[PDB]
């Protein structure tokens, strides 16, 4: 909770999950997981994606 | 010809040329491998 002019903006993160790694979207590919024996050969890193539901809310109403 | 190059998980002879993306023409798979073909090297027995 912090302020805004003369209003009180609050932030929670109701839930954060964390995907197993795929291929980024928008990529034409037939097996859109990724696999470890990839990222050692290509030299990335084996990541997935984080992601969560903030809770934003002015004045002490869900909005 | 031009250079045969062979995908790592289904395996195909995808030839790329200089100017496209590098990506197998079946499946996408992006690590591709290179074709081995005949040229003369001389090793010695020893
Ligand atoms: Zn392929």
């Amino acid at each position: 909770e912090f302020a805004f002019k003369d209003e009180r903006i609050s932030f929670t993160i109701l839930d954060a999950v964390i995907s197993p790694p795929t291929v980024p979207k928008g990529t034409i590919c037939k097996e859109a997981n990724v696999y470890p024996a990839e990222c050692r050969g290509r030299r990335s890193t084996y990541r997935g994606k984080l992601t969560a539901d903030i809770n934003w809310a002015v004045n002490g109403i869900s909005k | 010809q031009p250079m045969i190059y062979i995908c790592g998980e289904c395996h195909t002879e995808n030839e790329i040329k200089s100017r496209d993306p590098i990506r197998c023409r079946e499946c996408g798979y992006r690590i591709m491998y290179k074709k081995r073909t005949k040229r003369l090297v001389v090793f010695d027995a020893r």
